[PDB]
Formats: structure tokens, C-alpha cells, sequence
């Protein structure tokens, strides 16, 4: 309700508020992946600032990256999205990989990226 | 009256505005190099949008001034 | 191949380590190009015209 | 790290599957 | 076959996302310049 459609300050504070409260819960990583799935899958028609919301999600994951479930669930989404190789949703994969890439590098030859 | 007119202007200008979804390479290029016509549409929208915000503040101030007297 | 093309533009554009894959694109995406192609296929007068229209309507019903 | 292998294997397949 | 054998280097939504996260450009000013000769004058002015 708030982070997708809210104002930047409301968006930022809601995201930061959600991290501080529920960032340490086991289901937190699943929530991030579910949000990622629901909001960025190519079947989503909802119009919203994907880039601004994505920056928030990257920020949110970084501030909750101490929760082992964050990266676990994010890679499970990437695992499931790539299952067709082993139909692929390339835009969804791009969002997930970039989120996963930014989160992992927070966890020199790649400094060019 | 003017604020409603300004609000109507914003709707007319935006009704010709379209947002490509970020799901294809052609859409990615649209975001990478905004074509000149797309740039002009944003300039007109920003100018028109400023008018609505200015008049919205004045309308609330005018309402607030009238309410103070009442 | 008109039916195959309709399937590619509307239903499934994926290929039928050296085999072509073309996994990179979402199915059914539309542009001015796909719209023009579909319109010319539909409105082109030939023996297959009927069949092509049939395919189109089929995809409509399937979607619904 | 079995799921890690799975995603990495699928990532390589994706790498090997990348075309135009 | 060739379409199978090539990957598109044209920029896509990943490059757009990187841009959202903030003709050629001189990177010498950003670099550090050194020399193997101990007696060389420091060359940062270059």
C-alpha cells in the first residue's frame, strides 16, 4: 500500500520501518522475494516506479542482509526463474540478478561493474 | 476556476503520455535515450504540473484566509 | 507457416548446445511491427486467409 | 550448497544459452 | 546459426537500472601515476 504508491519519504520510511521491525523474522526473506516476484514478474500490470522501488528493495535487502533468509530466498527465486533451461522471464531474471548481484557484492576485478 | 482549468490542462497533456513497460530491449533504449518528442512532452508536463501545484497552494491559502474570516 | 508465425507472435516464439534457443524474449510482446505484421496477415486475401483468422480467434478464446 | 550448484548450473546454462 | 552464435552487446534494462543507480572520458585524473625509477619527479601534474 505504502512503498509502491507512497511518497519518497513515506516510501523510504515504510521500507526502513519494515526492516527495523520485521527484518529479523524468518519469513522476511520470503517476503522480499514474494514482493520481487509479484511486483517485477512480467505478468504484473501495476504501474509504479520500478526503479525507485527497486532501489528501495536493494537498500532493504542490504539492511537485512544479516538475515540468512534474504539471500537464500532471492537465489531460490533465481533458481526457479532459470528452471526452464534445465519459459524464461528475462526481465524478471534481470531484476532478480541485479538485486542479487548488488546484495552479494556487499557480502576488485569486478569493480568495473 | 483557474485551478480547475489548470488541472484540466494536466489531464489533457497526460492523456497523450504513454509509459512503456520495462520488459524489452526496445523499452530499455527508450529509457536510455529519451527521444526529443518524449523530452518535449516531459517539459510541457512539468510546466503544466507546476501550474497545478502553485494553484493548489493558493486555493488552500484562499480557503484558509476565507476560513479565518469566517 | 502462417499458423507458425501467428503462434510465434502471439503464443510461443521460442525455438523449435548448437541448437537455436531464442529464450531471450517474452512471448506475445507487441510493437508497431508486430501489429502491422498481424494486420497484414489478417487482411491479406488468399486461400489461407480463413485459416489464419481461425487461428487468431482461437488465440482469443484461449486467452479468455 | 546443493541449491547453489543448481542456480550456478542454470546460470552457466543461461550463459551457454545466451544468443542474440 | 549466427544468431545463435552471437550475444547482443546493445545496452538493455540492466544498463538502464545501473544508470538509475547512478565522446570518451579521461580517466587519467582519477588514476595514480608512478615510476620505477626512485629519482623521478612525481608526475601527478601530468
Amino acid at each position: 500500500h505504502l512503498c509502491i504508491s507512497g511518497t519518497p519519504k513515506i516510501r523510504l520510511h515504510t521500507g526502513l520501518l519494515l526492516v527495523q521491525l520485521c527484518g529479523g523474522e524468518r519469513w522476511w526473506g520470503q517476503f522480499l522475494s514474494n514482493v520481487l516476484q509479484e511486483l517485477y514478474n512480467s505478468e504484473q500490470l501495476l504501474i509504479f516506479p520500478q526503479d525507485r522501488v527497486f532501489m528501495l528493495l536493494s537498500c532493504i535487502g542490504q539492511r537485512s542482509l544479516s538475515n540468512s533468509g534474504v539471500l537464500e530466498s532471492l537465489l531460490n527465486l533465481l533458481d526457479n526463474l532459470l528452471s526452464p533451461l534445465q519459459v524464461l522471464d528475462i526481465p524478471m531474471i534481470s531484476w532478480v540478478v541485479m538485486l542479487v548481484s548488488r546484495l552479494l557484492d556487499y557480502v576488485n576485478q569486478w569493480s568495473f561493474i | 476556476c483557474r485551478y480547475n482549468l489548470a488541472c484540466h490542462r494536466l489531464e489533457t497533456l497526460l492523456q497523450s503520455i504513454d509509459l512503456p513497460p520495462l520488459n524489452s530491449a526496445n523499452n530499455a533504449q527508450y529509457f536510455l535515450r529519451k527521444p526529443d518528442k518524449a523530452v518535449e512532452e516531459d517539459s510541457r508536463v512539468f510546466s503544466a504540473y507546476q501550474d497545478c501545484i502553485q494553484l493548489q497552494l493558493q486555493l488552500n491559502l484562499a480557503h484558509n484566509a476565507v476560513q479565518r474570516l469566517k | 507457416i502462417g499458423l507458425k508465425l501467428i503462434d510465434i507472435l502471439l503464443r510461443n516464439c521460442a525455438a523449435s548446445l548448437n541448437s537455436p534457443l531464442l529464450f531471450g524474449r517474452l512471448n506475445g510482446l507487441s510493437s508497431d511491427s508486430t501489429i502491422d505484421i498481424l494486420y497484414q496477415l489478417g487482411t491479406t486475401q488468399d486461400p489461407g486467409t480463413k485459416d489464419r483468422i481461425q487461428a487468431l480467434l482461437k488465440w482469443v478464446s484461449d486467452s479468455a | 550448497h546443493e541449491r547453489c550448484i543448481s542456480v550456478v548450473q542454470k546460470l552457466v546454462l543461461f550463459l551457454l544459452s545466451m544468443d542474440f | 546459426t549466427s544468431t545463435r552464435a552471437i550475444v547482443n552487446t546493445a545496452r538493455s534494462m540492466v544498463s538502464t537500472i545501473m544508470k538509475f543507480l547512478d565522446g570518451i572520458h579521461n580517466f587519467a585524473p582519477l588514476g595514480t601515476i608512478t615510476s620505477s625509477s626512485p629519482t623521478a619527479q612525481p608526475a601527478e601534474v601530468l
